[PDB]
């Protein structure tokens, strides 16, 4: 309420255009608000307004906008309608999509709905990865899901980096995500981090969906998450994989790799196919070179026929 | 020499970092669904701040905030189509 007032004051032009109703999201680097506006084309429309923290470097602001303009608005990737600026305050106006809380729907989705969710996530990931965008903060709060409408939008390019050959110019001139969704090569600070790190994240999401638990890896720092990952995927397996990316991991307590089906079943629909756990295993590959890509994921037997 | 349990991470070509907890993570199946089985700095002024509001109000920030450094942002904005109705 006081936040709404301060936003209007920071970007005065907003009061000419929007009736700002409520704050619908908040992260380290932004707050997202629900607002109403009148379209010239006729309809009134619900709008999401994303106020970026005024400490963002202009290049960071610009790179996020460029992701939205170039890659967004298609294939379950959020696009941008307009952008408002007064000085250091930038507000991105995007279409509003009404959406579920992940906690709410988690234990109430049918299995077919689990597979539709994952299929549609991989469509969004394939799209951004085609442009050489590494999202770096893929998690349920950044993947909008309208259960009723079966609509999906991947959001928030505010932590993105480019691949070596990225098609988003500003990304070459480039902030840490949630520990629980970060890949082993991320947690261990590998200098080379590719699109594979987002595929790991999608596997953590899939792990929550199959086990009925969220947040799966509940960790406030990177090494705690790594320790939790080792109890799932195995310490020896993690130590071996980390070598392939130039990291030496020592662990005092050896813990075995878990069977994924048994893990998810004990944590948690009557005949989940082997293909689901096989796909999970590929998503949670400890080696980022061998980890499945979004394009490969879409062709996985788990998704015949959709 | 490190008290157990620990995790240690080093780059294979050289500064180590560590984890030490009372207990290592343990997969808890008995905890009920949906609980986990395991249950600033300014980029503009290139400086860490004490308080956000007061840092924004500082002449260092105000100066950046009002410069031409957001040209790169306005350049993309100019390419977008304004399709809302605007009131006076
Ligand atoms: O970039 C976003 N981040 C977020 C969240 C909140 C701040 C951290 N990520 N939400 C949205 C974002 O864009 C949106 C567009 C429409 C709707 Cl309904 C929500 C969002
Ligand atoms: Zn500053």
């Amino acid at each position: 309420k006081k936040d709404i007032e301060k936003l209007y004051e920071a970007v005065p032009q907003l009061s000419n255009v929007f009736k700002i109703e409520d704050k619908i999201g908040e992260g380290t680097f932004s707050s997202v608000y629900l607002a109403t506006a009148q379209l010239q084309v006729g309809p009134e429309e619900k709008i999401a307004l994303k106020h970026l923290i005024p400490t963002s470097h202009p290049i960071r602001i610009a790179a996020e906008l460029q992701c939205l303009t170039v890659a967004g608005g298609q294939d379950n990737v959020m696009g941008v309608k307009y952008c408002f600026r007064k000085n250091d305050h930038v507000v991105i106006a995007m279409p509003y999509l009404e959406h579920e809380s992940f906690l709410d729907i988690l234990n109430s989705l049918s299995f077919q709905e689990v597979r539709e969710y994952m299929l549609n996530l991989f469509k969004a990931l394939k799209r951004i990865h085609q442009f050489g965008i590494v999202h770096r903060d893929v998690k349920p709060s950044n993947f909008l899901y309208n259960r009723r409408l079966k609509k999906y939008a991947l959001v928030d390019f505010g932590l993105a980096q480019g691949t070596h050959d990225t098609k988003i110019e500003l990304l070459k001139f480039v902030r840490a995500g949630t520990p629980g969704f970060r890949a082993p090569e991320v947690l261990t600070k590998c200098p080379n981090q590719t699109t594979a790190i987002d595929m790991w994240s999608a596997g953590v999401i899939f792990l929550s969906l199959l086990s009925g638990r969220y947040p799966f890896y509940k960790a406030s720092d990177d090494l705690t998450a790594l320790a939790q990952i080792m109890t799932i995927r195995g310490s020896r397996e993690t130590i071996q994989a980390a070598k392939t990316f130039g990291k030496s991991i020592l662990c005092s307590k050896e813990v075995p790799a878990q069977d994924l089906r048994k893990l998810c079943e004990r944590l948690r629909w009557n005949e989940v196919p082997d293909e689901a756990y096989d796909l999970l295993d590929k998503l949670l590959d400890l080696n980022p070179a061998s980890r499945i890509t979004a394009e490969e994921a879409l062709l996985h037997p788990f998704f015949k026929d959709m | 020499r490190l008290k157990k349990p620990f995790v240690k991470v080093e780059d294979m070509s050289q500064r180590p970092f560590y984890l030490q907890l009372t207990n290592m993570p343990f997969i808890n199946y008995s905890i009920q669904k949906p609980c986990s089985p395991f249950d600033g700095y300014c980029e503009c002024c290139l400086q860490k701040y004490e308080d956000l509001e007061t840092h924004l109000l500082s002449e260092q920030h105000r100066n950046f905030a009002q410069s031409n450094q957001y040209q790169v942002v306005d350049d993309i904005v100019s390419k977008l189509v304004f399709d809302f109705v605007e009131y006076e």
